[PDB]
């Protein structure tokens, strides 16, 4: 529900600040959510980590 | 002091044209690099058209 946009007002780009955003929030939780299935890969076990 | 067209039409009307048509250059900066429509290509942008 970000990208509905009947786009643009921002208009910055015409179809590409979303990318931006779930680009960064993959960047900043990508290193939080690596020592969170590597520390925590022992809490990630060969149960439903399937 | 005769003329006095020009003088005006000299100086000032023709100064007033040089920058009457810069602030219409100003009036198609609109912030964007780019944008556009451009029903064969992207042509970036509304600065363009």
């Amino acid at each position: 529900d970000i990208n509905l946009n009947k786009a643009t007002e921002f208009i910055l780009v015409d179809n590409n600040y979303n990318s931006t955003n779930e680009f960064w929030d993959g960047l900043m939780d990508r290193l939080s959510p690596y020592l969170s299935y590597f520390i925590d890969e022992k809490l990630k076990t060969e149960e439903d980590m399937i | 002091s005769l003329t006095f067209f020009d003088d005006y039409m000299n100086k000032s009307f023709l100064p007033k044209i040089q920058m009457t048509m810069d602030y219409l250059f100003t009036v198609e900066v609109e912030s964007n690099n780019p944008y556009a429509l451009e029903l064969s290509d992207e042509n970036h942008n509304i600065f363009k058209t």
